[PDB]
RNA sequence: CUAGUACCGUGAGGGAAAGCUGAAAAGCACCCCGGGAGGGGGGUGAAAAGAGCCUGAAACCAGGCGGCGAUAGGAGGGUGCGGCCCGAAAGGGUUGACCCUCCCCGAAGGAAACACGGGCGACCGUGGAGUACGAGGGGAGGUGACCGGGGUUGCACCGUCCGU
RNA sequence: CGGAGUAGGGGGGCGGUGUAAGCCGUCACCCGAGAGGGGAACAACCCAGACCGGGGUUAAGGCCCCAAAGUGCCGGCUAAGUGUUACUCCAAAGGGUGUCCCUGGCCUUAGACAGCGGCCCGUCGAGGUCAGGGGCCCCGAAAAUGGACGGGGCUUAAGCCGGCCGCCGAGACCCCGGCGCACGGACCGAUUGGUCCGUGAUCGGGUAGGCGGGCGUGCCGAUGGGGCGGAAGCCGGGCCGUGAGGUCCGGUGGACCCGUCGGUAUUGCGGAUCCUGCC
RNA sequence: CUGGGGAUAACAGAGUCGUCUCGGGCGAGAGCCCAUAUCGACCCCGAGGCUUGCUACCUCGCUGUCGGCUCUUCCCAUCCUG
RNA sequence: CCCGAAAACAGGCGGCCACCGAGGGCCCGGGAAGAAGACCC
C-alpha cells in the first residue's frame, strides 16, 4: 500500500460561479476605535519597490525587493443609516432612514427612488430612529454606501454596499453615522498607514476546466495518452457503494469564485495620483498608462503582494480579522525606489 | 390553541400526550423546550446524540439524515418519531405543531397548561440531563 | 350539540373494516354513561351537505368509547371529524 | 394475376409478391388560388363508392372534449366510501325514485345509570334484566324525481409481474 | 376388469459418522400440492384447514405513540439504556466489602478499629467477626459506506422476578339466509334423464393424475323461421348467466343469415431465442 | 464438433473455523536474593473472519484472470506526531 | 473560511406600481464573462 495525500481542497466546494461581482462581508472584526471598518476601489496594476525591512524575522534591516498591487479609491458617499434588533435566532433589519438629494446616477443601480421626500421629512424620520435607539431594543447600526465611479471615468452605474461601525455603544455608533450621513468619505479618514488588512474580491474566470488543472490531477501513463485517457482519471470508485461518490475529481466550472485573503500590509496612501517620498512628488502611473487601465488620477492604495481579481474589478478591504500575534508597527515603511517604467 | 409549558416534563411522556392530540386534530403550541429533562447517565446520553448528529450520507450530504443540534428541533424530531409521517394524514398533523425556546413576548400574558402523566416528580432516581445541556454539548444555539 | 370525535377504523394493526368507525363523545356524563346511547342515530355531514348515516352499537373498551355502523361507510376524509349524535 | 415469371448463384442449382369502383363512366363541365403535386367552390350518382376506388378492425399519430395535474414512493391492482363529469334507447321508476316519522315480531347474542355487600387494590357479586338493543321480517302515515350504471380522481387499509 | 402418474424430495424430532458445517438412514406431523390470523419482513415456529352474503363470541398473541385495546393492581429487584429476543436468528474459563437474601459457628457490656498509657487497664462503650451458599448487575469484551430492542423513546419503567384483574383481537366456534354435492325415496319423460321430499357434528382447499356435465366454431340430412320496410361483419352501450357466453338498443354497412333434432371435422392460443405482415 | 448440466470441479460469494492472525486464566520456574521490571513451560478458556482447507446452497457462456498505473473512501489490533 | 430564502414558520427592511400600466425582455456597440443559456459595460 502506498499512502498520499488527496488532490485538492474539499474547504471551497462548491466550486461554482460566484453569486454577484460585488462581494459580500460575512464576518466583522472587533474594534475598539469608533471607524467605518472597510473601504472599496477598483484594482489598477501591479509595480515593484525596495524598501528597508521592517517586520520580525531575518532580512530585518535591510533593503528588499517588494511586489505592490495598486487600488484606485475615489471617495465614498453616505446615503443611509440601518437599525438591527435581535430577534429568535439572529439579527433583523428594524428600520432604514436615506438622505433626500441623490446623485441622478444612483438610479442606475435602485430603479425606484422616492417623488418628493423633501429635508424636513428626512429629519423627522431621523429623529424617529433616535428616539427608537435611545431605548435600548437597538443592537447595531450600519452605514449605507455608495461608490462615485464617475470621478474616474470609468463607468456611470455605481455599487451599493453596507458597511459595520467598530465600537461597543449603540449610542455612539449612531452619533457617528448621523455626524456621517449625506456626505462624502475619504480612505485617509478611514484607515491607517502601516496596517493589515484582509481583501476580498472575486477571481479571474477560467470557464471550464478539466481535473489536471482544476484538482491538480496526474497525466496519467504514455501508454494511455496514445490510447486516450492521459488527461483523464482512472475511475469513479469502486463496486459498492455503488455510486459516485461526491468527493471525486470532475471538470466544471473554474475561476470567477468568492475568495477572501489574510493579512496584506498597506504601505501608503496617495492623493491625487501623488507619492511623497523625500519631499518630491512622483507619479505611480507607469509610462505609457498601466496595461487594460489607464492614468490615476484620484487618490490609491498601495498594498503588498497579489490580490484576487481582474484589472478594473471592485475589490472590497477591512482590517484583519486574524493578524498574527508579531505584527509590524503601523507606520509607512522607508521606501527607496518605486518603479514607474513602461509595464507592456 | 393549546398552549403547554414543557418545564419540569419527561421528554417521551410529553411527546406521546402531544402525538396523540394532534392526531386527534387539536393545534398544539408548546413552550419552554430547553426545560425538559431526560432521565440517565450524562455520557450514554451524550454520546446517543452525538451518534445521531454524526450520521450521514457518503456519497451526497446534501442529502442523507439531518438530525437537530437545538433544543427546539429535538423535541419536534421526538414527537415527529411518533407519528405516522410517510402520510398526508401524519403530515398535516404534524404541520399543526410549533415548539418554541424560551416565551416569546407574543405568548406572553397567558396560563400554560401542564400534563400530568409526564412530570419530574414520578421519579425516585436523580440521575438526569436538561436538553438545553444535550444542545450545549452539541454546539446549538441555545 | 350533543357531538362526538371520529378516532379511527375498527381492526387490529394489520386489517381494518370500513363499515364500522370509534367514537369519542365530549361530554363527559355521556362518556361516563356511554352505553345510554346504544342504539341511537349519528350523523356525519360531506362538503356537500348531504349526510351519511350510522347507528351506536355497542361500548368499546374501559375510557368511554363507542363503536359505531355507516353502511354505506364513511370516507377517510373523515378521521378527525366532529359527528352529531340524535 | 404479363409464374417456374421477376430476382440470387461461375456452375450443379435455388426461388417470390401481387384478386373485388359502380346498374350504367354517368371517370368530375365551369370558376378562384398556386411554379407545380394540388387545394377550395361547384357538379354526377340511390350511395363518393373518386380509379392512392366493396366493407374498412387493432397497434400507432394528431387535434378537440372530460377528469387530474410542479412537498412527492411502489409490479400500476383490490375493499370501502367521497368529489367533478356523462347519462335518448335497450334497466327500474309518478300504478310513486329518494328521503322523513311512528307501530308489531324478532335468531345467536346482549348492556348501563342506580341501591345493598366482598376485596389493600385493579375489580367483582346480588337486583335492575334476559329489559334497552339486535341481522332480518312486516305494516301505517308524509315530501315528491331520481336511483342503479359508466369515466377520472382524493382518503384509509391491503397488495414484491406472467410462463417454465 | 380397466386408466394412470410417481424411480432428484425438503423442514422438524431420533440414530451412525464427522472439528464443525455437512453425509447417510429412520418417524411420517408439516411444505411440496395449503388459503387466512401472528412472530418486523420469514415454504415448512404458533393459532388454524377455504362454497356465497351477513350478524356475534373466542384462539395465537397483545393493550405509552406508531397501532385496536391498561401510562392496570399488589409485593420485591436492577442503575449497567443492562434490558426492552419463545424458536428460526443472542460469547466463555476465571473473578467482584457492587447491591438484595438464606444458613452455621466465635467473641459481647466491655467486645471488633483507632487511640491516653508498655498480655494490661482510664476513654471512643454498642453490638461485632469469620465461613459457606443463592438472585440481579459489573470486569473479562477489538472491524471495516452512516444505523438499528421493528422505530420513537422508557429508569418506584414503557425493564426483570412472583402473582392477579379487566379489555382488544381470525375465514376458528355459534346463528340467519342462499348455491352445489353425495346417498335414499315418490312421481314423470319418443335415448345417456327431469320435478319435489328426507339425512348430512360425522359433505364443500388442492399439483401430477383419473371421472361427470356444459359454452363456443365450419360443413351434411331433416324441421321451423328471418331478410333492401335493410342480412353478415364493425363501433359504443343495457340486461341475463358462477362462467365458458348469449341477447337487445343506437350508429356504420349494403346481400345473405339463424334456432331445434341428428351426424361429421385442417374445431377454441400469451409464450415455442415460433412463422408471416404492419407499426 | 453436437447436444446438455450449477443434478458436478477450477472460479468469486454463502456456511464452518480444524488451521491461520490476535488474546486470556493458574502459576512450575528463569531473573545475584525476589513468579508477576521482563520472560513465562505443562494444562485449560476464547475473539476475528485478513491464510489455507472442508462442504457443494448460488451462477455453466453474468463477469471465467494475477500483477502494475490511476482515483476515492473506511476499521484499529498505533510505526511517527499529542 | 466556502455554499446557502425550496429554511413548507418557503424570512426581515426601504422604496415604486397596481387594487392605461411600474417594471422586465428582444434589438444595437462591445468584454474584464462565456460549450448553448447565463454575467458585465
Amino acid at each position: 500500500k502506498i499512502h498520499r495525500p488527496r488532490r485538492g481542497s474539499l474547504a471551497y466546494s462548491p466550486r461554482k460561479r460566484a453569486k454577484s461581482i460585488v462581494p459580500r462581508i460575512r464576518s466583522w472584526p472587533k474594534d475598539s476605535e469608533v471607524r467605518m471598518l472597510g473601504f472599496a476601489g477598483y484594482k489598477a496594476g501591479m509595480t515593484h519597490i525596495l524598501m528597508i525591512d521592517d517586520s520580525p524575522g531575518l532580512t530585518k534591516g535591510k533593503e528588499i525587493f517588494v511586489p505592490v498591487t495598486i487600488v484606485e479609491v475615489p471617495p465614498l458617499f453616505v446615503y443611509g443609516i440601518r437599525a438591527y434588533k435581535q430577534g429568535y435566532l439572529g439579527l433583523e433589519t428594524a428600520t432604514e432612514v436615506w438622505f433626500h438629494d441623490l446623485h441622478k446616477n444612483v438610479a442606475r443601480r435602485i430603479k425606484t427612488l422616492p417623488k418628493n421626500y423633501n429635508e424636513e421629512a428626512f429629519q423627522a424620520k431621523l429623529g424617529q430612529l433616535e428616539d427608537l435607539v435611545n431605548d435600548g431594543e437597538i443592537a447595531d447600526v450600519r452605514l449605507l454606501v455608495h461608490t462615485q465611479p464617475w470621478l474616474i471615468g470609468l463607468k456611470k452605474k455605481p455599487e451599493v454596499m453596507e458597511y459595520a461601525i467598530g465600537g461597543d455603544d449603540v449610542k455612539a455608533k449612531f452619533d457617528y453615522a448621523k455626524e456621517k450621513i449625506g456626505k462624502e468619505l475619504r480612505a485617509g479618514e478611514v484607515l491607517h498607514e502601516g496596517e493589515l488588512l484582509d481583501v476580498i474580491a472575486v477571481t479571474k474566470g477560467k470557464g471550464t476546466q478539466g481535473p489536471v488543472k482544476r484538482w491538480g490531477v496526474k497525466v496519467q501513463f504514455h501508454k494511455a495518452q496514445r490510447a486516450g485517457k492521459g488527461r483523464h482519471i482512472g475511475n469513479l470508485g469502486p463496486w459498492h457503494p455503488a455510486r459516485v461518490m461526491w468527493t471525486v475529481p470532475q471538470a466544471g466550472q473554474m475561476g470567477f469564485h468568492h475568495r477572501t485573503e489574510f493579512n496584506k500590509r498597506l504601505i501608503a496612501i496617495g492623493e491625487n495620483g501623488k507619492l511623497v517620498l523625500d519631499g518630491n512628488e512622483i507619479e505611480i502611473t507607469p509610462k505609457g498608462g498601466f496595461p487594460h487601465y489607464g492614468i490615476v488620477r484620484s487618490d490609491f492604495l498601495m498594498i503588498e503582494g497579489t490580490i484576487p481579481g481582474s484589472f478594473k474589478r471592485i475589490i472590497r478591504v477591512r482590517p484583519a480579522i486574524r493578524p498574527p500575534k508579531k505584527k509590524p508597527p503601523v507606520e509607512r515603511p522607508q521606501i527607496t525606489y518605486v518603479s514607474r517604467e513602461s509595464k507592456q | 390553541m393549546r398552549i403547554i409549558n414543557a418545564e419540569g416534563l419527561i421528554l417521551g411522556r410529553l411527546a406521546s400526550k402531544v402525538a396523540k392530540m394532534l392526531l386527534e386534530g387539536e393545534e398544539v403550541v408548546i413552550v419552554n423546550a430547553e426545560k425538559a429533562i431526560i432521565t440517565g447517565n450524562r455520557e450514554d446520553i451524550f454520546a446517543k446524540y452525538k451518534q445521531r448528529t454524526e450520521l450521514r450520507t457518503r456519497t451526497n450530504p446534501r442529502r442523507g439524515p439531518f438530525y437537530p443540534k437545538r433544543s427546539d428541533e429535538i423535541v419536534r424530531r421526538t414527537v415527529r418519531g411518533m407519528l405516522p409521517w410517510k402520510t398526508d394524514r401524519g403530515r398535516k398533523a404534524f404541520k399543526r405543531l410549533k415548539v418554541y425556546v424560551g416565551v416569546p413576548k407574543e405568548f406572553e400574558g397567558k396560563e400554560f397548561e401542564t400534563i400530568s402523566e409526564a412530570h419530574m416528580s414520578r421519579l425516585a432516581t436523580p440521575k438526569y440531563v436538561t436538553v438545553g445541556e444535550v444542545a450545549k454539548f452539541l454546539g446549538g444555539k441555545f | 350539540v350533543r357531538k362526538a370525535v371520529v378516532l379511527s377504523y375498527v381492526g387490529s394493526h394489520e386489517h381494518r373494516d370500513p363499515n364500522r368507525v370509534i367514537l369519542k363523545p365530549l361530554d363527559v356524563n355521556d362518556r361516563g354513561s356511554a352505553a345510554r346511547l346504544i342504539g341511537r342515530k349519528v350523523v356525519w355531514r360531506t362538503p356537500t351537505g348531504r349526510k351519511l348515516v350510522g347507528k351506536i352499537v355497542r361500548t368499546h373498551g374501559t375510557r368511554g368509547e363507542v363503536k359505531a355502523v355507516f353502511k354505506p361507510g364513511l370516507p377517510g376524509q373523515a378521521l378527525g371529524d366532529y359527528v352529531e349524535i340524535l
